[PDB]
């Protein structure tokens, strides 16, 4: 990119629905990078004292200048971000100052930055409307549910593992399964091995795959099943 | 200090492109009219995506369609995860 | 938890976007419109062997020369057919003729998005838009055989070969190279069953699938279980060739 | 009145007011029924927790819509009284408008069609009860058994059960009962329903109510002593075999 | 984004804007692209038709009102049919009651009164489809541009749709050309073809894609479809 | 469940939150006024504040005339003030045609109070952010002043007032009635009653007003009128001469 | 609590409304408009910002005239500005039906006043975020009024609101000291064009348009019409001479 003379995006945006394995994509980048990786929990920034969370922000950016070409990753930022204003319970003013310390350390009066910053959470709607605007972030990617062609590759990467009977078409299994997150997609291959005990089977067959449709999917719907249920609050 | 006006965004987009490489055939007053009430950083973010588009297509310089496709992508008040035309 | 008129940031209604996803949750309806006739078919998808073949009827009759099929949730389909037959049979009384297939589609699709809470200017009572997809077929004396698609979004297109439901992606792309303008009525019957056999769990029979036909003379006609079984036996000879 | 909508499409494509309403049927009393060639039998259970309930003064669990067809539901009892009353008024309204006795096919599509309205009507909630309509059409001896789901989808079934422990009875009716060779006698149709109630009622008598449907507008309700007569004959051939 | 302040139609944003109006406005920019222009004695309307499949047909983007006037839609198709019924009703209202044809200037004010009722009252929604009103009267040809808010402004020509704002470059340089061209309907139609061609990227103009409807003094409103526009490509 | 404070419902403390904020809306304009009961009539005064020179002094008034026999003065924002003004004029007309002769003062304050009570009980209507104060002369009880609260509670007052300084102004009118042990001014002429209330207002606020800084309403028996600029300025001449 | 700024009828803890305050910010985002009141009549002027060259010159009329005696100009959202005149058009038609002779200026202000008040009393509707300036020649003298989003209005010797509200309206104070005795209707037309250019400093980034309309008894004699011919071009050269 030095030939065109452009500016690579400093931050990125990954939120998506819960259950798509977004944290797995963050670890896949650290493998190819072969450098220092930093995973930050949203609840870790808030300490047991008022004002200590402001020092916790500079602890992360101090290693950026000390250790060059590293990666920082924030997890569950919804517990931190958002304006939340004033008139509420009144104990909310301590958390809103963490982002104001984080934004200042990211883009301040002096544009000091090197590495890439990753913000991730399950609730993009509850965040700061300033945090949802660019200039701290450029690339914005939101995960979606794989289609019939997309869900087929989910069972293909798992087909090399476990035990797959020769002559079984995985495109029919992902087709009977409705649209769902990758968390429930990998549960089909895992539970299929459980039928080798009670159902009196050697390996996972096509019959055990059809029983998993009414079990892994239809049986586990009930309540407390997220997928696309909670997109907002 | 409200949002920038119409003709004011034409001068802002031109300044952030001084470090880039183009053919100078792009009308900056035309791109400003395609932007309705966008933040100042949202204006500079368009030039960031315009450079990334030419890297995928292998172009040696940023052309007109790079800034136009950047608006179709996610920059300011534009989000699409699928075509969805019916 | 919001109003049905609330727009999404993409510029669409939440009731419209989530209604299109309910099409794949149901059965698969496939049909092909040719110059000699329109061959329509559906899939009953029996979950138990004790289900009767006369139980679920996904192909109804609006007119002798006009017919349609349904897919997905059939709860919203029965209500639309009552209004579809109303906008059709009553239209015969007004102009003393048969209503156009494209004109009938407009009257049916306009009843989708009229929902709301406390709609001003008139009385419109609906809780939710229809989450069912209908393939409207028919024949006239001017344009000929046409096959439309009634979407929950209020839009309709004329499809020569259309596959909705769970086959809206894999089974839809297979009809691109298998369709031709010279396709006859007899060859279209074996082409639909060829696609329905590969997309069905168990083997293809008359109990798990029901096909219909629309011609100029006979009009709307439903294939008998004995007539369907004869076309299935002829399909097995076409599967094994070389 | 209340103009606010209730049923809303879930992001998965389903409806919350539908799926959550189906759980009320699974928590209710199981209603199982079968149909033979010349006869149709509809069984129903009651609540075994409550006692001191007189059978005579208690309304029957199987509601009679017409002389030739009855209705045995399972689900919320608050939403069932709305369907029973409106189905009987339409039964007389059909005799008034068309001067024709109602048919089991028309009665099922009407009740299922009315349920489709409340799902599509803003301000009301769907019914949380599922009804089973079984009877005989006028001048027809063919058995008619139709299932009515709270979602509005209706279908015909040879042997079908709803309510609690439904999947247990459904697996029993597939292997034991055959749709190709149904029993042509009334006694075999009654004993078949009792076998399906042994895994749910779990050794009870006064909580079992069986309604026999016969053509030519003939309905014979089995009393408490008549139901236990078929139970004894089955238990002797159960443990010994 | 999503719903924070203006998610309720009766709520105003702290910045003095309305997101519901902005949500429906973005529906036109992501819809089908169309252009238009007019002259003293004539007016030309060019629209592009798309679809989701090659075997599928193309839904007409031009709705006819009367012989002396017409319109085009960019946005949700069924939302324009409701507004078209209110416009055609006023055409027959002035024809029966006043024995006059509905003027283009008065048609924009009556169309604005329909959209303002849904925006100022809860339970309704603004129409997210645009309408370009063309017609002719004793005064001359007039063109209008409808927005989801209901703004009506007379223009020589404009474009609404996908990449439509970028296609206005040809209309600005030629603004002094077609306004002085009278009695040449063939050149005025070809002027709109070169304007919409600037927004073409994937597919170009074809027989079924191109839809042109011209209106004028001696020539009434006529929709040219199929091979009628093949000579103007 | 933070929506309990946004509408009118029973609070866990046994109070109404939206009603408490209705009284606070009258202090936004910060307009001080008072009303006293004379002998045979009633005279009300108000502080006239014109922020910009572009405003016409004749058009700007805080005292509205409901009918010929009844005057009105309202504190707080004008939009909620004139909202109940046209509603009070409609009730005075319906009482003349349907019920009988001209409406007295107590009936107008009672009907407007009961009208606000319905708006307060029903949750889809917000209460008025102003205070209705009616002055007139009855043919039976004589001069009377009824001040209608935005909560829908009306009660009679001897000498009332309004504004954030009302508590400091009430002390002036209260201490005068304790020494003389009288419930009304014994001056028969209405001209001396006008200069009476103005004298106590200047000493309380510590500000000498002008002809355009005050609006003095005068309610006589079966007649009501508003003093012009020359009539108000004439009263200030004799005040400086006597005291 | 939280959400006091969400709906309409919810009061703030200090006794104000957020939705009313948010509607004021929408007034300053539109095209500015001014006004001038004289003895014979009033003069209306508005600066229409031209976006691109696609606009057709002088074919757009922003001022919507009520009958012949009332012009109406608004600064704010265009859809919300047309609904007020359409509502006032029916009020003027309903008045002239029963009441014969046309409605005067101070009477027409009450119809738009109460109608906006009803929108602030309901949670199902929103208040008007546009400020409409209306006036004309009534039966006695003349009057000028400016309707605010809050419904508050009074008599104005001049009214200006928009992007140049801090500039154009600030110049109206010099007009009072310039002609304290009175101003002719013909001279007010040339003075209205100068005020547009004095506030044009913030509008120099775009293209403008000048539309002036006046009504008085000296020439038009109760006819509200726009300025055309050489009279409009004469006021442009006189206004641009000092620029």
């Amino acid at each position: 990119f030095a030939t065109l003379g452009i500016d690579p995006p400093k931050g990125i945006l990954l939120y998506g629905p819960p259950g798509t394995g977004k944290t797995l994509c963050a670890r896949a980048v650290a493998n190819r990078t072969d450098a220092t990786f930093i995973r930050v929990i949203g609840s870790e920034l808030v300490q047991k004292y008022v004002g200590e969370g402001a020092r916790m922000v500079r602890e992360l950016f101090e290693m950026a200048r000390t250790k060059k070409a590293c990666i920082i990753f924030f997890d569950e930022i919804d517990a931190v971000g958002g304006a939340r204003f004033d008139d509420g319970a009144g104990g909310d003013n301590e958390v809103q100052r963490t982002m104001l310390e984080l934004i200042t350390q990211l883009d301040g009066f002096d544009p000091r930055g090197n590495i890439k910053v990753m913000f991730a959470t399950n609730r993009p709607n509850t965040l700061d409307p300033a945090l949802l605007r660019p200039g701290r972030i450029d690339r914005k990617v939101e995960f979606s549910l794989p289609d019939l062609e997309g869900r087929a590759n989910i069972f293909r990467i798992h087909s090399k593992s476990m035990s797959v009977e020769r002559g079984i078409r995985w495109e029919l299994i992902s087709r009977l399964c409705p649209n769902s997150t990758g968390a429930e997609l990998r549960s089909v291959c895992t539970e299929a091995g459980m039928f080798a005990i009670r159902a009196r089977r050697k390996v996972a067959t096509e019959k055990d795959f059809l029983k998993a449709v009414d079990k892994v999917i239809s049986g586990y719907k009930k309540f407390s099943s997220t997928s696309r249920y909670m997109q907002y609050n | 200090f409200p949002l920038p006006s119409e003709d004011s965004r034409a001068q802002i987009l031109q300044i952030h492109s001084r470090k880039m490489t183009t053919d100078d055939d792009i009308n900056w007053q035309e791109l400003a009219r395609s932007t309705d009430e966008f933040n100042g950083a949202q204006l500079k973010a368009v030039t960031v995506e315009a450079g990334m588009i030419a890297l995928r297509n292998g172009q040696s310089s940023v052309k007109h369609e790079d800034f136009v496709e950047g608006i179709s992508e996610v920059q300011a008040r534009k989000s699409k995860s699928v075509s969805f035309y019916a | 938890d919001r109003g049905v008129s609330t727009f999404s940031p993409e510029g669409r209604l939440f009731q419209v976007e989530y209604s299109l996803e309910a099409i794949k949750l149901g059965s698969t309806a496939i049909g092909i419109a040719t110059k000699e006739g329109v061959v329509l078919g559906v899939e009953k998808r029996a979950t138990s062997p004790l289900l009767e073949s006369d139980s679920i009827e996904k192909i109804v009759e609006i007119d002798r020369h006009i017919g349609c099929a349904m897919s997905g949730l059939t709860a919203d389909a029965r209500s639309m057919i009552e209004h579809a037959r109303t906008a059709a049979v009553t239209h015969n009384l007004y102009y003393d003729e048969d209503i156009n297939v494209e004109s009938l589609t407009q009257s049916v699709c306009d009843l989708a998005l009229r929902f709301g809470e406390g709609a001003s200017g008139e009385e419109r009572l609906m809780s939710r838009p229809f989450g069912v997809a209908l393939l409207i077929a028919g024949h006239d004396a001017d344009d000929g055989y046409q096959l439309f698609h009634a979407e929950p979004s209020g839009t309709f297109y004329r499809y020569n070969a259309k596959a909705i439901g769970s086959g809206s992606e894999g089974a839809q792309a297979e009809l691109l190279n298998e369709w031709h303008s010279s396709l006859t009525l007899k060859e279209a019957e074996l082409l639909v069953l060829k696609i329905l056999k590969q997309v069905m769990e168990e083997k293809l029979d008359e109990n798990n699938a029901q096909l219909s036909c629309i011609t100029k003379q006979d009009g709307f006609k439903i294939y008998d279980n004995e007539k369907t079984a004869e076309l299935i036996k002829e399909l097995k000879e076409k599967e094994a060739a070389e | 009145g209340y103009d606010r909508a209730l049923s809303i499409f879930s992001p998965d494509g389903h409806i919350f007011q539908v799926e959550y309403a189906l759980e009320a049927v699974k928590r209710g009393t199981c209603a199982v029924g079968v149909k033979g060639k010349n006869c149709v039998v509809l069984g129903c259970e009651r609540r075994s927790t409550l006692k001191l309930q007189d059978t005579r003064i208690t309304p029957s669990k199987v509601s009679k819509i017409d002389s030739h067809v009855v209705l045995s539901f399972s689900g919320l009892n608050a939403d069932s009284r709305i369907l029973i009353e409106k189905a009987r008024v339409e039964a007389q309204s059909h005799r008034l408008t068309l001067e024709d006795p109602v048919t089991v096919e028309y009665l099922t599509r009407y009740v299922a069609g009315v349920q489709q309205r409340y799902t599509q009507s803003g301000g009301v909630r769907p019914f949380g009860v599922s009804t089973l309509i079984a009877g005989f059409d006028p001048r027809d001896d063919e058995p008619k058994l139709y299932q009515t789901e709270p979602s509005g989808i209706y279908s015909s079934w040879s042997a079908q059960t709803i309510g609690r422990n439904s999947k247990t009875v459904r697996e029993f009716l597939e292997k034991n009962y055959d749709r190709k060779e149904p029993p042509a006698t009334v006694e075999e149709c009654v004993k078949l329903t009792v076998r399906s109630l042994l895994e749910v009622v779990q050794t009870g008598a006064k909580n079992i109510e069986i309604t026999v449907v016969k053509p030519d507008s003939d309905i014979v309700a089995l009393s408490s002593e008549e139901i236990n007569q078929y139970v004894t004959q089955i238990e002797q051939e159960k443990q010994e075999q | 984004f999503r719903n924070n302040y203006d998610g309720d139609t009766v709520t105003f944003s702290p910045t003095g804007r309305l997101f519901q109006v902005e949500y429906a406005l973005e529906a036109i920019k992501q819809g089908s692209v169309t252009v238009g222009l007019r002259s003293n004695t004539h007016a030309v309307l060019v629209a592009l038709k798309r679809n989701a499949d090659e075997l599928s047909s193309y839904q007409k983007k031009i709705i006819k009102c009367d012989e002396h006037m017409g319109l085009s839609l960019a946005g949700l198709a069924p939302d324009a049919r409701v507004l078209s019924n209110y416009l055609r009703q006023q055409c027959n209202y002035s024809s029966l009651v006043f024995n006059r044809k509905l003027a283009v200037e008065r048609a924009g004010h009556l169309l604005c009164d329909k959209a303002q009722k849904n925006t100022q009252s809860y339970g309704g929604r603004p129409y997210g489809v645009g309408l370009l009103i063309i017609g002719y009267d004793k005064s001359g040809a007039h063109l209008l541009e409808f927005q989801p808010s209901g703004n009506v402004t007379e223009l020589y020509g404009t474009a609404i749709g996908a990449r439509s704002q970028g296609a206005k470059t040809y209309l600005e340089r030629t603004l002094d050309t077609f306004i002085k061209i009278d009695g040449n309907p063939d050149e005025l139609i070809k002027a709109g073809v070169e304007a919409i061609s600037q927004s073409l990227r994937d597919e170009s103009l074809t027989v079924d894609n191109l839809s042109i409807a011209i209106v004028g003094k001696d020539t009434p409103f006529t929709i040219y479809d199929g091979e009628a526009v093949a000579k103007y490509i | 469940a933070g929506y309990d404070r946004h509408i009118t419902i029973f609070s866990p403390e046994g109070r109404l939150y939206q009603v408490e904020y209705a009284f606070k809306a009258t202090n936004q304009t910060n307009i001080n006024s008072l009303a006293v009961r004379g002998k045979d009539c009633t005279v009300v005064i108000s502080q006239k504040k014109v922020p910009d020179k572009l405003l016409d002094p004749t058009t700007v008034s805080y005292i509205f005339c409901i009918s010929r026999t009844i005057g009105m003065v309202v504190n707080g924002p004008i939009p909620d003030a004139r909202n109940a003004a046209l509603r009070a004029k409609a009730e005075a007309a319906e009482f003349r045609y349907k019920y009988g002769y001209d409406m007295p003062c107590d009936v107008l304050a009672k009907r407007m109070a009961n009208l606000s009570q319905i708006y307060t009980q029903r949750a889809y209507m917000r209460p008025l952010g102003v205070i209705l104060t009616f002055v007139s002369v009855d043919e039976e009880l004589g001069p009377s002043i009824y001040k209608t609260d935005p909560a829908g509670y009306y009660v009679g007052y001897k000498a009332t007032a309004t504004g954030p300084k009302q508590q400091e102004i009430t002390t002036n009118l209260e201490n005068h009635f304790k020494k003389s042990k009288i419930d009304h001014i014994n001056e028969e002429s209405w001209e001396k009653v006008v200069e009476f209330a103005i004298t106590h207002m200047i000493d309380a606020l510590g500000t000498e007003f002008s002809k355009n800084d005050l609006e003095v309403g005068v309610a006589t028996k079966d007649k009501f009128f508003t003093l012009s600029a020359e009539n108000i300025e004439e009263r200030l001449v004799a005040i400086a001469e006597q005291d | 609590g939280t959400g006091y700024d969400l709906s309409n009828s919810v009061f703030s803890p200090d006794g104000r409304n957020f939705q009313v305050e948010y509607a004021v910010k929408a007034v300053e985002n539109g095209t500015t408009s001014i006004g001038i009141k004289c003895n014979d009549g009033v003069v209306f002027a508005v600066e229409k910002l031209i976006t691109s060259k696609l606009l057709v010159p002088q074919k757009n009329v922003k001022i919507q005239v009520v009958d012949r005696h009332i012009g109406c100009v608004y600064s704010g959202l265009i859809p919300d500005g047309r609904h007020l005149v359409n509502r006032g058009r029916e009020e003027a038609a309903s008045f002239k039906k029963l009441y014969k002779t046309p409605i005067p200026i101070p009477a027409f202000a009450d119809r738009l006043g109460q109608y906006v008040q009803a929108h602030t009393l309901y949670n199902s509707v929103r208040p008007f975020g546009v400020s409409t300036i209306f006036g004309g020649v009534d039966k006695n003298g003349a009057h000028l009024y400016m309707l605010e989003p809050s419904g508050s209005y009074w008599g104005y010797k001049g009214a200006a609101t928009g992007k140049g509200r801090q500039s154009a309206k600030a110049e109206l104070e010099k007009l009072v000291d310039h002609h304290p005795e009175g101003l002719s209707a013909r001279e007010a037309v040339k003075q209205a064009a100068k005020i547009i250019y004095l506030a044009h400093e913030d509008n120099k980034e775009k293209d403008f348009e000048l539309e002036i309309s006046w009504c008085s008894l000296s020439e038009t004699n109760g006819l509200h019409k726009f300025v055309k011919g050489d009279l409009l071009q004469e006021a442009i050269d006189f206004a641009q001479k000092e620029i």
